[PDB]
């Protein structure tokens, strides 16, 4: 098709049109490694994650209200 | 330089007149049978002065001729994709073909 | 001469390109609308 | 090492003009409008509202005590 | 899919349907690709331009000037079109 | 037709650098062939003092109309819009309020709205509902 | 357990180079093996003696105490006491970082004496440091200027074509303008019989004196920033300068006016520091603005690079002026910020483009990223970082130092926010240039960024993002330190 | 693919699948007009308010 | 971003994704200067949106 | 020992050797590698570190 | 805040269909041609096409039963029912640009599906769909634009609806002046100039195309020119703007620095 030189100019994202070989068995790497990190993102969302609404009840607000005046 | 009529230099000048004129022409009518009619009113305007024999004459209405065009001429002209001006115009040129200098940096 | 172009442009006015054939569907679905409203008010009668 | 780039006259030529734009300069009646502009008009403007403003603005915790809106509407029948 | 390539044969094609539908070619002027424009089809120098400028049309692209006045006959233009990587 | 843009001087004198009328690059012919294609200039060739003014890399310049013409345009367009503005106000044409604008109880949602007591009552309450 | 540290094992580092290639010289004709490779033996020391320098500042860091007020590891060397308080303790390591970046960028560019630059290099980089741990202005003085004496003759000899011109320019500039600083350190030892940073701190001298001071110091500062008008020599040294010397010179030195604002004039000259604050604004603010219009026409690659650390150091001066907290620590971030990103650039321009066209003109470069992507991709970030975009060190230090501006002074030390568009302008359209349309005309292709040059750049890369996205590792040192500086009696 | 010169394009043959998906597509913007219309007309021009039933 | 702070993050960013995706057939001159158009306009909105924030800390002391 | 302990016979031909050997001829084996990442990049990890667990 | 939210909610999906389908039409063309007046007579070949662009246009011009009707007719409403100076105004300009999106919606739908072919011959021979994976999103985005806003109109549009993030003060209340006191006329007033205008520049270009020649009248062609080029505007930051801004640049280069 054409020249793109590819013996030496090799970028991380590929240089015009690049696919390894074994791009299968690699694409198997990133899909595990990329399924444990959304994993861990789950939880580490959910045990971090908190409601700002629900911390304090209204009465203790109240309480500080009248302490701040 | 002088005019020469009826010389190869003036056909190609001539023609590069009536080139200009009928691409703006196709810029301005969007459609092809109105375009016909202005097409043809532009070479009835061309063939008109053909035979015109003294120079001096035929600067007068190459200074007129190409006032008309300045003054017609489209603000958005139709140019073609991969042409100069285009839109695909100098989209994913193939890179250089040449061998790497090597260098001891 | 008159439109030296007519035996050229005549394909761009006929077959597909005529006025009623490029008309035909400007309102796509539009008498299938029509039903389907036209069955459902029977179903809702 | 192989001269990997291919130097041109006129670049070299615009290249050296613009580095040495000294040699040439004159201090006429055009350079001098710019210079008092630049160095004596501007930084005065700023001078004059550095100084003007210096200690009057306390926009800390700055309060409201004006009403923003209108009580009563007066028609214009 | 996109354009099947643009072989000469193809481009061969187009461009003589250009010409018989030019009301202002000569009678007869047998069309063939070592007919030329002036002689053989009988075309003056406004009449050839507009061959030229439909010609530009048919396959999309823009001709300059100087390239215009070295396509004389109809080989030319078709290795002419041939050697265009927009032509389409 | 084309035209140079501002501050582009007519004549230098930089010592023995060659004076050579300035060309805006970004006109020159692209069906042409170059040494530099994409700069649109030939290898070799002298640059003017200010070419970095005059060059695909500068800003592009629009010469359709002059910039008097085309500001003189850009003015009366807004002017338009000025003049049918200012009628409009002056006749006073525009509708009157159909209805008395909203009112609020609690003397006008005072308290909801951050005053502590009556003397911050007009401070922050809306339009007060005088009609219980 | 530092200074006498430092400087014993630095001088026994400049003896072993010595004695090693110099002894030999005697019309031996000789061919050696410590010669072998560009003298990679003896170079490979001198990297190895910038990286040890690092070490003796960290042990003392071990035992920096950040909830203490006042200068910390006192110490008496040479009849002059040292100390180090937040603020020292982190443009110390700072200094000593570049210390083996400086070397390794001149590792393999240099047409010969390797002994001789890295000797230079690691003496520079020593002095610079010794100036930020000094505890009074005697001796503070005398680390200012001695670095002019390494620094001359490394300019003059590995130097680019305009070497000589160059080196006349930081001599003189340099010196020139801190003999009026000296004349102000005269009249305190005159005066108060003591240059002392804690004994001057509690002096308050008259109205009139405290002006005649603070103009000859701030002459001496004003050109090391450099501040406008007097600006002019950093770009030519700059563009003339070895790799190595840009930065140094970029990276600390021009570090080191910041440093005296905090030494010579806030805590011993605050009175006058407020009157003349709105000055300093105002030449700050113009230094700015002009040098980023005066940016947009250069040509020369490195000249654009100079050029944008006036602009940067200007917000620092602004920063560093302000009486609040906000804009001292910010004007201290964009510093150790600036540290890094600048460096970095003169390295892609100086050490990666001119190693292999040996052209610093911009019109020979375009459309880089066709055959050199690795180079581009640290162009561009390194590009967003000098801009003040976020997740960098330098948007903490510039949006801190224009935050403190504005509580400094609302309505003038608003203008400070136009650094944010202009610094993008001409930065931007460089590396626009730089990557955009067709690879250029008049380069041959050839290597992209080696293994030691991409060593350089993400190391350098490394300490902006860090402190980009957490800058508490910084500011918890600063705070503490940072706060002795604030003028105010509010009633 | 041979070129047929002086031959007007007729009637494309699209593929059943677009004709019918298209038709439809429009068939649900269409109906729903008309549903929307046949609900909600009067409070659209103002001549009803929606309570009034 | 809960405070104008992190919404500056994404808002600077937003300009540095488009400015590379305006931009991304850089051999074509057009898409390169029009990529800088964008970055720089967004730009000029960037320095007044940082004065506002500093504004902000001058009156209010806070972000969030 | 070798560029200390040799004397001016052995040492005169090496180097004779190492410029002709080289002439006979990529950016690798440059004599940094082991400095930076033994002494350097392990002393970044420690600054890391302080500013992390102190 | 409440209606420029809900608006910003829709026309982030007929918006995104429309540049969606325009690409589509882009690829479809083996020239790949952007210029409206090269396409014609599309209509036909390309039908999955042509829907997604007919319903999308709807959508934005507010036909009524549409999620763009929900989200934008009452916004133009709001202007009149503010019942102010500045209000009334904006209602004018809003009301032509309502008429305006009905009138270039027309317009470019008539050029490319519509309109007399004027691409050549070879191009409608090879002008087919495109595959199922570019189809697949502006389905998805053509369902969302026919229910989308009529499901999500009571959320953000409802009276009394939750939304403290937003906060209104209570003197800037006006939903209930914008939804009854209206006369019933105004009501209407966008539909009627938007149908009705449109079915004029139909009826113009197919019949009397002579009508559009502008290059013949002087103060058209000025006209035309002045709003092709928008507004000058381009012209004036370059050319004064950014070229002074510039040569203060170099005035500081050349004779201070
Ligand atoms: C502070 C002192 C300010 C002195 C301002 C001197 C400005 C100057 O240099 O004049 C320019 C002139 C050189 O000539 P030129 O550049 O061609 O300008 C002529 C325009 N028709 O220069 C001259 O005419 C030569 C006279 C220079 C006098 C310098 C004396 C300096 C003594 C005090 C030093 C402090
Ligand atoms: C083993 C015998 C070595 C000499 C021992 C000695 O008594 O010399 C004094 C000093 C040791 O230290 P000490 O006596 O405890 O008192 C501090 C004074 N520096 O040792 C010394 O002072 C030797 C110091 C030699 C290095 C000084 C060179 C100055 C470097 C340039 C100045 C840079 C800073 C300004
Ligand atoms: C890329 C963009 C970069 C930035 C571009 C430039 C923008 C930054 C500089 C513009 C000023 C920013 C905002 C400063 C004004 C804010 C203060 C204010 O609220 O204005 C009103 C205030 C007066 O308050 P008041 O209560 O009425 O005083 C009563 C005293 N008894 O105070 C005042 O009286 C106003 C002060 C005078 C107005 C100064 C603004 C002109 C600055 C010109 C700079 C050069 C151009
Ligand atoms: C304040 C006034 C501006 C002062 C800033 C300094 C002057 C301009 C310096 C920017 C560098 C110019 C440059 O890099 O080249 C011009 C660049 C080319 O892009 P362009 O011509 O638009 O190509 C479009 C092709 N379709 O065009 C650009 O990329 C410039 C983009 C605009 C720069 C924004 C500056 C502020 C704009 C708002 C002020 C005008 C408000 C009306
Ligand atoms: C704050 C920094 C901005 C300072 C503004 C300075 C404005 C200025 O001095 O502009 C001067 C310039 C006219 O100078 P010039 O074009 O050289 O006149 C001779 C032409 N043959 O005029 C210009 O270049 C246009 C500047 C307009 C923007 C101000
Ligand atoms: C929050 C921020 C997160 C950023 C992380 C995102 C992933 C990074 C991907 C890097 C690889 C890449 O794309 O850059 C390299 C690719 C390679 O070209 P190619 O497409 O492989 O084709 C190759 C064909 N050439 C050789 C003709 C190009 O392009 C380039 O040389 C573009 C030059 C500028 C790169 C800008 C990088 C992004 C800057 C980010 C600023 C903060
Ligand atoms: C499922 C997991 C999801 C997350 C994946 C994480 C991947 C991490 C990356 C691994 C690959 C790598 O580090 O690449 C390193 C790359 C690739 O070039 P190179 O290695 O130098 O090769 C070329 C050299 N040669 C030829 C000698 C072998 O270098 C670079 O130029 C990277 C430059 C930095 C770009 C990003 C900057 C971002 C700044 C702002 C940050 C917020
Ligand atoms: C360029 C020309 C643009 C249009 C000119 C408007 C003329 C006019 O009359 O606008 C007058 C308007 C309206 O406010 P008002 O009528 O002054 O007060 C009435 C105040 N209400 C409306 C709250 C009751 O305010 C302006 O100017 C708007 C700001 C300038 C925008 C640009
Ligand atoms: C911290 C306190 C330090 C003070 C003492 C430093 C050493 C002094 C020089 C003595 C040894 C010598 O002259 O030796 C020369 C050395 C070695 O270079 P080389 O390439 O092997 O020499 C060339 C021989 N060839 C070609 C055969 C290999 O180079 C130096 O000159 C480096 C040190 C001086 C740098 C700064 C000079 C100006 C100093 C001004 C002070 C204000
Ligand atoms: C208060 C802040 C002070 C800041 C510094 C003051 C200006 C410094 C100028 C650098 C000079 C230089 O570098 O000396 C070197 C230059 C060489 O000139 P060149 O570059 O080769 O071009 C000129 C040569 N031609 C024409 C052949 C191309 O010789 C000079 O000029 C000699 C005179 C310098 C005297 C400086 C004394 C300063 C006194 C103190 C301030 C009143
Ligand atoms: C709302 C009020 C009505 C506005 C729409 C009228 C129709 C229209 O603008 O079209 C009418 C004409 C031409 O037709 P065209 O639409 O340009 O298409 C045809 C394209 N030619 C011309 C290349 C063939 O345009 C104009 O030059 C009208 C003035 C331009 C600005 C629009 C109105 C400004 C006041």
């Amino acid at each position: 098709h054409h020249i793109h030189t590819p013996s030496y100019i090799k970028p991380p994202t590929g240089g015009w049109n690049f696919t390894p070989a074994n791009w299968k068995q690699n694409t198997v790497l990133v899909l595990v490694g990329f399924t444990a990190c959304c994993v861990g993102l789950y939880k580490l969302g959910e045990a971090g994650s908190y409601n700002p609404k629900l911390k304090y009840k209204e009465e203790e607000l109240s309480r500080w209200n009248q302490s701040a005046k | 330089k002088a005019v020469v009529p009826f010389s190869e230099a003036n056909k190609k000048y001539v023609s590069s007149l009536y080139r200009k004129s009928l691409r703006t022409a196709h810029d301005w009518i969007n459609k092809t049978e109105f375009y016909r009619v202005k097409a043809s009113e532009i070479r009835s305007r061309f063939d008109a002065n053909k035979h015109i024999n003294d120079p001096n004459e035929l600067k007068v209405i190459f200074k007129e001729t190409e006032a008309l065009l300045e003054d017609y001429a489209h603000p958005d002209p139709i140019i073609p994709p991969c042409r100069p001006g285009g839109s695909k115009f100098e989209r994913n040129i193939p890179p250089r073909v040449e061998a790497r200098i090597p260098i001891d940096v | 001469a008159g439109n030296p172009w007519k035996r050229r442009d005549a394909w761009r006015s006929q077959g597909a390109f005529t006025r009623a054939n490029r008309f035909r569907g400007a309102l796509p679905g539009f008498f299938w609308g029509l039903g389907a409203f036209g069955v459902y008010c029977v179903y809702e009668k | 090492g192989p001269h990997l780039l291919r130097e041109d006259a006129s670049f070299q030529r615009y290249g050296q003009l613009r580095d040495n734009l000294a040699t040439y300069w004159k201090f006429n009646r055009k350079a001098a409008r710019n210079v008092f502009i630049f160095l004596v008009a501007v930084p005065a403007g700023l001078g004059y509202l550095a100084y003007n403003y210096e200690g009057k603005t306390p926009f800390v915790g700055k309060r409201r005590t004006e009403p923003i809106f209108e009580q009563d509407y007066v028609p214009r029948k | 899919s996109s354009t099947p390539s643009l072989t000469k044969e193809i481009i061969y094609d187009r461009i003589v349907e250009i010409l018989e539908s030019y009301d202002n070619v000569k009678q007869g002027s047998t069309i063939s690709p070592a007919a030329s424009f002036s002689k053989d089809l009988g075309l003056d120098s406004l009449d050839t331009v507009e061959v030229l400028l439909e010609l530009e049309n048919e396959f999309s692209i823009l001709i300059p000037d100087n390239e215009a006045d070295e396509i004389k006959t109809v080989q030319q233009a078709v290795d002419y079109i041939a050697a265009q990587e927009d032509s389409i | 037709k084309s035209f140079l843009p501002h501050f582009i001087p007519k004549n230098y004198s930089y010592g023995d650098y060659p004076r050579l009328k300035p060309e805006n690059l970004q006109k020159r012919d692209p069906y042409l062939k170059y040494d530099d294609q994409a700069n649109k200039r030939n290898f070799n060739e002298p640059l003017h003092p200010q070419q970095d003014d005059l060059d695909m890399w500068a800003p592009d310049h629009f010469d359709f109309v002059q910039d008097s013409i085309a500001l003189k345009w850009f003015g009366t367009f807004f002017g338009v819009l000025a003049v049918f503005s200012s009628v409009i106000y002056i006749g006073g044409l525009y509708p009157e309020k159909p209805a008395n604008p909203r009112n609020y109880p609690f003397s006008g949602l005072a308290k909801d709205l951050g005053a502590s007591s009556e003397e911050d009552t007009l401070l922050y309450a809306a339009k007060i509902d005088k009609s219980i | 357990m530092l200074v006498q540290n430092l400087i014993i094992f630095n001088i026994i580092g400049i003896v072993l180079l010595v004695l090693l290639n110099n002894n030999n010289n005697g019309i031996l004709n000789k061919k050696s093996l410590l010669t072998i490779k560009n003298e990679l033996k003896l170079k490979q020391i001198g990297l190895i003696i910038s990286i040890i320098n690092i070490l003796i500042i960290i042990e003392n860091w071990i035992g920096f105490n950040s909830n203490y007020y006042g200068f910390q590891n006192i110490e008496r060397f040479l009849n002059i006491y040292w100390g180090i308080d937040g603020i020292s303790l982190l443009l110390v390591l700072l200094t000593l970082i570049l210390g083996p970046i400086a070397i390794l960028s001149n590792w393999k560019n240099l047409k010969g004496y390797y002994t001789y630059y890295v000797i230079s290099i690691n003496m520079l980089v020593i002095l610079m440091a010794l100036n930020f741990i000094c505890l009074d202005l005697v001796s503070f003085y005398i680390l200012f200027e001695s670095t002019l004496a390494p620094l001359f003759l490394l300019i003059g000899i590995y130097g680019a074509n305009n070497k000589n011109k160059a080196a006349y320019y930081v001599l003189i500039y340099t010196l020139a303008s801190s003999l009026f600083m000296l004349l102000s350190i005269v009249i305190y030892y005159i005066i108060i019989n003591s240059t002392d940073y804690i004994y001057i701190n509690n002096i308050i001298l008259s109205i009139n004196l405290q002006s005649l001071l603070f103009i000859g110091i701030i002459i001496g500062i004003a050109v090391k920033t450099p501040l406008m008008p007097v600006h002019t020599w950093l770009p030519t040294v700059h563009s003339e300068s070895p790799l190595g010397g840009s930065i140094l010179l970029a990276g600390v030195i021009l570090k080191l006016a910041i440093y005296g604002v905090i030494r010579l004039l806030l805590p011993n000259l605050s009175e006058i520091s407020m009157m003349f604050t709105p000055i300093i604004y105002i030449i700050s603010i113009l230094t700015l603005i002009y040098s980023s219009l005066i940016t947009l026409k250069q040509t020369d690659l490195k000249v654009i690079i100079a050029y944008s650390s006036i602009s940067h150091l200007a917000v620092c001066m602004i920063g560093i002026f302000a009486n609040n907290l906000i804009g001292i620590n910010g004007s201290l971030i964009l510093c150790l910020a600036h540290g890094f990103v600048s460096p970095a650039l003169f390295i892609l321009v100086g050490g990666i483009l001119y190693d292999r066209y040996h052209n610093r003109l911009i019109n020979y470069y375009q459309g880089l990223s066709t055959f050199m992507p690795i180079f581009s991709i640290y162009l561009v970030v390194f590009s967003f970082c000098n801009t003040g975009t976020p997740l960098s060190g330098n948007f903490v230090g510039e949006f801190l130092s224009i935050t403190g501006a504005v509580i400094r002074h609302p309505i003038i030390g608003s203008l400070t926010a136009a650094s944010v568009l202009l610094s993008a302008c001409y930065q931007m359209k460089l590396t626009n240039r730089l990557t955009g349309s067709v690879f250029s005309q008049y380069l041959h292709i050839t290597n992209d960024v080696t293994n030691r040059e991409i060593f350089l750049l993400n190391w350098l890369l490394i300490p902006t993002i860090i402190i980009g996205i957490y800058p508490s590792f910084v500011t918890n040192i600063l705070n503490l330190a940072s706060s002795t500086l604030i003028y105010s009696v509010l009633i | 693919f041979k070129y047929v010169r002086g031959a007007i394009v007729p009637k494309p043959k699209v593929h059943p699948g677009y004709v019918i998906t298209s038709k439809f597509l429009g068939g649900l913007m269409w109906f729903w007009i008309f549903y929307r219309a046949k609900q909600d007309y009067p409070v659209w021009f103002g001549l009803k308010h929606p309570w009034e039933h | 971003g809960d405070n104008y702070l992190i919404l500056f993050v994404g808002w600077e960013f937003i300009g540095v994704a488009s400015y590379l995706l305006i931009s991304f057939w850089f051999t074509r001159f057009n898409a390169v200067k029009s990529g800088l158009s964008a970055l720089l306009i967004n730009r000029f909105g960037d320095a007044l949106l940082v004065l506002g924030l500093s504004y902000l800390v001058l009156v209010t002391g806070s972000v969030n | 020992t070798d560029y200390l302990f040799q004397n001016a016979a052995n040492q005169a031909l090496y180097v004779d050797n190492e410029a002709d050997l080289k002439e006979l001829d990529e950016n690798e084996n440059e004599g940094w590698e082991k400095i930076m990442y033994v002494g350097f990049v392990p002393t970044m990890i420690l600054i890391f570190a302080i500013v992390l667990f102190k | 805040y409440n209606l420029a939210l809900f608006h910003l909610i829709c026309h982030s999906f007929f918006k995104a269909l429309l540049f969606m389908s325009a690409g589509s039409v882009i690829h479809s063309i083996i020239s790949e041609y952007q210029d409206i007046r090269m396409y014609g007579g599309f209509r036909q070949f390309i039908p999955l096409a042509y829907t997604c662009i007919f319903i999308a246009s709807l959508s934005l011009m507010a036909i009524p039963g549409l999620t763009g009707f929900y989200s934008k007719d009452i916004i133009i409403e709001s202007m009149y029912g503010e019942y102010t100076f500045s209000g009334f105004i904006i209602y004018w300009f809003a009301l032509i640009s309502a008429t305006c999106t009905s009138l270039y919606s027309i317009r470019l739908i008539y050029y490319t599906f519509l309109n007399n072919p004027n691409s050549p011959k070879y191009i409608y021979i090879n002008l087919k769909e495109n595959d199922i994976v570019l189809i697949t999103p502006m389905i998805i985005l053509t369902i969302l634009s026919i229910f989308g806003g009529y499901l999500l109109r009571d959320i953000y549009l409802g009276m009394g609806s939750p939304f403290n993030e937003l906060f209104i003060h209570p003197n800037n209340l006006s939903l209930i002046e914008t939804e009854f006191s209206l006369p019933s006329i105004l009501k209407v007033l966008p539909l009627i100039t938007g149908l009705g205008g449109g079915l004029i520049l139909l009826l113009i270009y197919e019949f009397n195309y002579s009508l559009f020649l502008v290059y013949n009248n002087k103060n058209l062609s000025k006209l035309y020119s002045f709003f092709n080029q928008k507004i000058m505007f381009d012209q004036l930051l370059n050319n004064l703007i950014l070229r002074s801004g510039l040569n203060i640049g170099w005035l500081l280069n050349v004779h201070i620095d």
